[PDB]
RNA sequence: CGAGAGGUA
DNA sequence: TTACCTCTCG
């Protein structure tokens, strides 16, 4: 007779593009550099320059 | 969010904030969604509302309210069940539309584009 | 649970708030289930001649629920 | 917050480890740097750790691979030197050096090479008690103290109370004397220790005495003590406590430890290794700084802080680690699965770790503590079997080195449930069940029984007494085992083989998805790095084969694509677009697909019609017969790219003005690629020259010899000799290709693509294939794809049979093919022979399974040699197909030839063919002329060498022959 | 050429 | 244990 767990759960259409922003997937991954820059751990080129120049002026 | 862009583009508001927006002036259409973490059908609405946002970027404001946090407001706005949306117009003479249930994305677009 | 992350909302289904251990629903759903479990059902109501309305009648007709009183 | 409610990302461990090193690790190592002054007093150097800044990379990642650079970051820190003479302060920020950066996927690009760091498992510091059965009478007991240093501390008690330290090679050393060394009074000891009478009757610091935080906590738990965590020393009270426990065992009150348990082991990672290296480098900077201070004295010059410090020590340390450490390895890029699997690996071996030949049999078996943490099936066979393994899907790494498996609490509480992660030790004390609640009798549900684990054992208990439940489908297995469909029905031995074979698959020219799968193919594609995913939301404004433009809220972002590029394993990478112009996308959604991926899922093979039956012996043992359709419709064709590089008649047709072969040339073996010093094609390479790169270089003393690289592409079709496999442990080599007319055919008229032997399943115990072939046939007919999770029989008995049989019936009814489901013999049908038109006698199994093509191909394998180049010292032929070499006749082969009695054949192998210079040069001539080859009299070089080597150690070996006829003795040279 | 690492059967 | 293959690195 018919199966107790429904077979619909199993079926996927043959021409389907998976949606990664769906209920069963983890949050989107972040580029390490951008993450590190957002939290301040790595600084930009302009910032070293700004700091370096001011230090030179002080000296 | 300078380097990393936020994933979620629909924001939670409160009863007081909703009231200001309504009493004040607006120039683009307002859509308000009532939701609860507990309802299963709602998990599906959230995905749809986030897409409408990408499409109509500054041509609409889509906002969200949680029933657990603001139960009394919901009763006053006459909400009878959980997946419910209120579409409000930038003109203040026109009536607002309440839709109950999961409804398709095209219907949402038609209301915004034609009726509101 | 979290306001935005809906991948976490499933946990509430696993441990449900009590009022919604077995959530009930619209009258249309009972009819579709009755037909599936064997049985014959009819739905009485009014729907518009708009697009959504036609979709609903189609679903019911396809599931074999008598739609004459709509 | 992650992994509860979803499967965790496959690279999460690497991401977290790198972050810890960047902030916490860097600061901790920096602090220890010593203020340096010299002699009676000298100038003082200050490294202010308060202000450290890491700056962004100068080159982008793609450029680094193109120019063979290393992607890194620059560390600038502030410092001040008060020259002893000056009494004034100068401050600047010195560029200490470059620290490498990681991509999110978890790789590092160093000198142009993608590199990955593997995790290691080692014994944790702490006190361990073992009972050694004693050769005479009563058993000896012992304690031991593992340390970060690795020194072990031994204390022992004999039948007569001994309490003697075993650290000295000598039998007797006194633990009590060590206590007295601590200044403890004999009286003080007595008051402290229980079991005083027994001890009454009885009337370093740098390495062993330091116990890490992990070491201290373990000590406190095993011997209950509560010295605070900041304390991290071998304080003496502990030694007394240890002795007290040691005697309790002698009287019966104790636990002997299990050292294979994971509560006693610790995991090192990217972070630990990187921090360690930073320390080594830092000590090297102190040596350099002291030295430049001395130089300043000679020149009597005012130092600039920068002048004192160079950037060499930081860069060199890392360059060496990445290049030479055992646990830093190059990434396998054969397919997308290989890239994801490499990171998750765990090794017992490594530096400061076990060696394979040395290790015990017991370390290589599964322990009950491994569940949920380390996969039972995956291991590397060989002398290394059992020592290299893989992390399970839902595992994470804890605050301490230990791993953790998620568990659901079913015990009543307000919320009533939470998912918690448990340390290897904590969960031995709870009852965990994996069964379900679908049983009811005349009593209530709570009284029903279920199988469960408790204290490393399996028992049956009621549902009331269970505390935790295991709920996730893929929890106990790794990524490879979790990609096999119907695993429940395949014996476990096969599963090892199967995980291994998927890793060896070749990305094909056109890709197709499977009809039957398990559902983890979707996440495996997201985490591989082969797909292009959106970084921001937007609408697609322009698409070209090279690029995509995404336009979101007033910005336009350009995303580059990959066209026809080589990989470390000579395979091709190519991305193809999935998004039509004008479409909205949300962050994280797919934009382009990579190789071996279609529609967001991993696709390593194709779906083909197959029959399982005997066919004229072509399928004997494990061989396959295939149709020509596969060859002419291009189902199994693959592209392979190789690189050939150098440092700076008909042939030379291709070369350009500079002499480098032009793009678009077809080249064959022998042809020069780049103009005496000419680079020429080896045997078996024949392809279009897709690209030439004259790369200018830096780093060498001379401008680095510009490197000219040529890249050549070969398109390869299926051939006799190729290896093909399915996902259930089934492997075979192609033996014949036959025309469609001669192939076996069905009642629909169609001809089967492949034919497999049916005698294989009983021996190998895989019944999974039969379930998969049949479901495949159904899906093709009904247009459905099925993704089924493992262990379906939890729901009901015989669940899989119910799914397959039901689906086959629907297909049979909807498309009216009655042969698809036959009521008398379900799953089997009657087919006919192409050659004669006659029916085969008994019904046969027909289906469409998914078959993959493996990396081991015939073209790479074939080799031959006649004559050729010979080695310098041994003067024997060279080794290797690349080197055009010979094959070995070794010890075992000689023995076999001797058994036959074939002396002449053997002599030949030892002399003319290998290493007899005079003799070898003659045989080529005799053969061209047509003559006879004489039997050699002189010795081969091999022997001559031995004599010379011995004569170097002052010993003489001579060979003499005594003539039988006249008795003369003659010395051969 | 000396080491190291990943495979195969 | 045998044989086989690829690579990097000073
Ligand atoms: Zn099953």
């Amino acid at each position: 007779g018919d199966p107790v767990y429904p077979t619909i759960n199993y079926i996927q259409d043959p021409d389907e593009v998976i949606d990664y922003r769906g209920p069963d997937f983890h949050e989107p991954t972040p580029n390490m550099l951008a993450y590190l820059k957002e939290h301040g751990k790595i600084i930009s080129r302009e910032e070293l320059e700004k700091i370096l120049a001011k230090e030179k002026t002080e000296e | 969010g300078k380097y990393v862009r936020e994933d979620y583009l629909v924001k939670k508001v409160s009863a007081k904030d909703i009231q200001e927006l309504i009493k004040g002036e607006r120039n683009v259409p307002l859509i308000i969604d009532f939701y609860a973490t507990w309802c299963g059908p709602c998990i599906l609405m959230a995905q749809e509302l986030e897409m409408l946002a990408v499409e109509y970027e500054s041509n609409a404001l889509i906002v969200k309210v949680d029933t657990d946090d603001e139960y009394e407001f919901a009763r006053d706005m006459q909400v009878r069940g959980l997946p419910t949306l209120y579409f409000i117009s930038p003109d203040p003479n026109k009536d607002a539309i309440r839709t109950e249930g999961l409804i398709p994305i095209q219907m949402m677009r038609d209301i915004i584009n034609n009726d509101l | 649970m979290h306001q935005d992350k809906y991948s976490e909302w499933k946990m509430l289904q696993w441990n449900p708030p009590e009022f919604v251990r077995a959530p009930g629903g619209p009258p249309s759903n009972v009819a579709i289930s009755h037909v599936r479990l064997g049985g014959r059902a009819a739905f009485m109501g009014k729907v518009g001649n708009d697009e959504f309305g036609q979709e609903m009648v189609l679903l019911m007709n396809k599931e074999k629920v008598q739609t004459r009183a709509v | 917050n992650e992994g509860i409610s979803t499967i965790p990302g496959f690279n999460q461990i690497q991401f977290e480890g790198f972050c810890r090193f960047i902030d916490q690790g860097l600061t901790e190592e920096l602090y220890k740097f010593p203020k340096i002054e010299d002699t009676d007093q000298e100038i003082e150097f200050q490294l202010f750790v308060e202000t450290y800044q890491l700056v962004e990379p100068l080159i982008k990642e793609r450029d680094a691979v193109y120019e063979s650079l290393t992607y890194s970051s620059e560390l600038y820190v502030s410092a001040g030197l008060i020259w002893k003479n000056s009494r004034d302060m100068q401050e600047q920020t010195i560029f200490i050096g470059n620290i490498p950066l990681m991509n999110s996927l978890g790789t590092s690009i160093v000198n142009g090479i993608y590199r990955i760091v593997i995790n290691q498992i080692l014994q944790s510091p702490g006190i361990y008690y073992r009972s050694e059965l004693d050769h005479n009478g009563i058993s000896v007991y012992t304690g031991t103290i593992i340390s970060d240093w690795g020194g072990r501390s031994e204390l022992e008690i004999d039948r007569k109370a001994r309490i003697w330290a075993r650290v000295s090679r000598k039998q007797k050393i006194s633990i009590l004397v060590l206590s007295s060394a601590m200044g403890l009074n004999l009286r003080e000891i007595l008051e402290n220790v229980c079991y005083p009478e027994i001890f009454l009757s009885f009337l370093f610091f740098q390495q062993r005495c330091e116990l890490g935080r992990i070491g201290r906590r373990n000590m406190n738990r095993r011997l209950n003590l509560d010295i605070p965590q900041n304390n991290t020393f071998l304080l003496p009270r502990d030694i007394l406590a240890a002795a007290d426990h040691l005697i309790g065992l002698k009287f019966g009150m104790g636990a002997l430890d299990d050292m294979n348990h994971l509560k006693n082991k610790r995991i090192r990672s990217v972070a630990d290794l990187l921090q360690d290296q930073f320390g080594l480098a830092l000590v090297r900077l102190e040596n350099v700084v002291r030295g430049t201070i001395c130089g300043a004295i000679r020149h009597k010059l005012i130092p600039t802080p920068q002048n004192l410090v160079t950037s060499t020590p930081l860069t060199t340390t890392y360059e060496s680690f990445f290049g030479l450490h055992p646990l830093s390895q190059v990434l396998d890029r054969t397919n997308p699965l290989t890239q994801i699997v490499h990171g998750r690996k765990l090794s017992y071996l490594g530096p400061g770790g076990l060696t394979g030949r040395t290790a015990s049999f017991r370390i290589r078996d599964i322990h009950p503590s491994h569940y949920g943490r380390i996969c039972p099936i995956d291991t590397s066979e060989g002398i290394n079997v059992g020592l290299i393994g893989s992390l399970a899907i839902h595992a994470r790494i804890g605050h301490w080195g230990s791993l953790e498996s998620p568990f659901y609490e079913i015990s009543e509480r307000s919320t009533g449930v939470r998912m918690l992660y448990l340390s290897p030790g904590r969960d031995e004390y709870y009852m965990v069940a994996a069964g379900n609640s679908l049983a009811l009798n005349q009593d209530i549900q709570e009284e029903q029984v279920v199988p469960a684990r408790y204290r490393q054992e399996f028992l049956t208990i009621a549902w009331e007494q269970v505390h935790l439940r295991s709920i996730f489908p893929f929890q106990y297995f790794s990524i490879g085992a979790s990609l096999i469909p119907f695993i429940e029905h395949n014996d476990a031995n096969r599963a090892l083989m199967s995980s291994n074979m998927q890793r060896q698959a070749v990305p094909l020219s056109r890709s197709e998805k499977c009809i039957v799968g398990t559902g983890l193919e979707r996440q495996a594609a997201l985490d591989s790095g082969a797909l292009a995913i959106a970084e921001r939301e937007g609408r697609v404004v322009y698409t070209n084969t090279d690029k995509i433009l995404l336009a979101g809220n007033g910005d336009i972002l350009s995303i580059p694509l990959v066209i026809y590029q080589r990989s470390n394993k000579n395979t091709c990478m190519h991305q193809k677009l999935q998004v039509p112009r004008g479409k909205c996308i949300k962050k994280g959604q797919i934009l382009a697909d990579g190789a071996a991926t279609v529609g967001g899922e991993l696709a390593l093979g194709k779906n083909v019609l197959v029959a399982y039956m005997p066919w004229e012996g072509y399928n004997s043992e494990d061989a396959v017969l295939i149709s020509e359709r596969l060859v002419y419709e291009d189902i199994y064709t693959s592209f392979h790219i190789r690189k050939y590089e150098i440092q700076t008649a008909h042939l030379l047709r291709n070369l350009d003005k500079n002499g480098i072969v032009m793009l678009g040339s077809w080249v064959e073996t022998g042809d020069i690629l780049v103009g005496e010093t000419c680079l020429k094609l080896p045997i078996g390479g024949r392809g279009r020259v897709i690209d030439v790169r004259w790369i200018q270089k830096r780093g060498g003393s001379s401008y680095n010899p510009e490197t000219i690289r040529v890249y050549i592409l070969q398109k390869r079709e299926i051939k006799v000799g190729d290896k093909v496999a399915g996902r259930h442990g089934n492997k075979g080599i192609i033996s014949k290709i036959l025309p469609r007319q001669d192939m076996p055919y069905l009642q629909d008229g169609r001809s089967v693509d492949m034919v497999f032997n049916p005698l294989g399943v009983p021996s190998r115990m895989n019944v999974g294939q039969i379930f998969e072939c049949s479901l495949g046939l159904a899906g093709s007919l009904l247009d459905r794809h099925y993704r089924i999770a493992p262990f379906d029989e939890r729901y009901e008995q015989e669940a899989s049979r119910k799914l397959v049989f039901s689906e086959l019936y629907e297909a049979s009814k909807q498309t009216a093919n009655p042969w698809v489901f036959e009521p008398e013999y379900p799953g089997k049908s009657r087919i006919f022979d192409g050659r004669t038109g006659n029916p085969f006698e008994q019904p046969v199994i027909i289906g469409k399974p998914y078959i993959l093509k493996l990396i081991h191909q015939v073209d790479d394998k074939i080799h031959g040699r006649s004559s050729g180049h010979y080695a310098l010292v041994t003067q024997q032929p060279l080794r290797g197909r690349a080197k055009q070499g010979g094959q070995r006749v070794g010890e075992m082969e000689v023995w076999a030839l001797e058994g036959f009695g074939v002396a002449h054949i053997l002599q030949e192998m030892l002399t003319y063919k290998s290493d007899h210079i005079r003799a070898r040069q003659e045989v080529l001539g005799t053969t061209i002329i047509g003559g006879t080859i004489p039997n050699p009299e002189d010795a081969p070089e091999s022997f001559r060498l031995l004599v010379r080597e011995l004569r170097s150690l002052a010993l003489e070996l001579n060979h003499f022959l005594v003539s039988e006829k006249n008795f003369q003795i003659n010395r051969k040279e």
